[PDB]
């Protein structure tokens, strides 16, 4: 539903200034977000922020196959 | 709180190398999905015991006997 409100609508400062509060990390980061005028560097952030959290979400996943392996 | 103060006070405040890896190291044995093992949660504990710890804050001193003399005939 907030995908729907931002696909197809201009103003792409709008879409990442809108889903840059709704996702839930680290609020400075938000704020340093909010510093960063430049929007290609800010949709960058936020995808280099997602990188960085579904890398350690991706390393969660492994090492609990390591402890699923180690129980077994 | 602690777990983004503590992530930032490892690398900007200064800190010695014998000691910079071990805050580096518990920067990897922590902000691991907010883990909860025990030796996390002493470790959550001991990256601020390894923080606050003073470094790259020391306080001008004299190497000469004159001086040396005169604060002590101040104390």
């Amino acid at each position: 539903y907030q995908l729907e409100a931002v696909k197809g609508t201009s103003d792409p400062a709008m879409l990442a200034d809108t889903i840059a509060y709704h996702a839930t990390w680290t609020v400075a980061e938000k704020q340093e977000i909010l510093e960063l005028t430049d929007l290609e560097a800010r949709l960058k952030k936020v995808l280099g922020l997602l990188s960085r959290d579904l890398e350690r979400f991706e390393l969660d996943k492994r090492v609990a196959q390591r402890v699923k392996e180690q129980m077994d | 709180s602690d777990l983004e103060a503590l992530r930032k006070k490892i690398e900007e405040v200064g800190m010695p190398e014998a000691v910079k890896t071990k805050a580096l190291k518990e920067l990897d044995r922590l902000e691991r999905m907010q883990q909860g093992s025990p030796e996390a949660t002493v470790a959550r504990t001991y990256l601020d015991w390894l923080t606050e710890v003073p470094w790259s804050k020391a306080d001008p001193e004299v190497l000469d006997i004159n001086h040396t003399r005169q604060v002590l005939d101040e104390d």
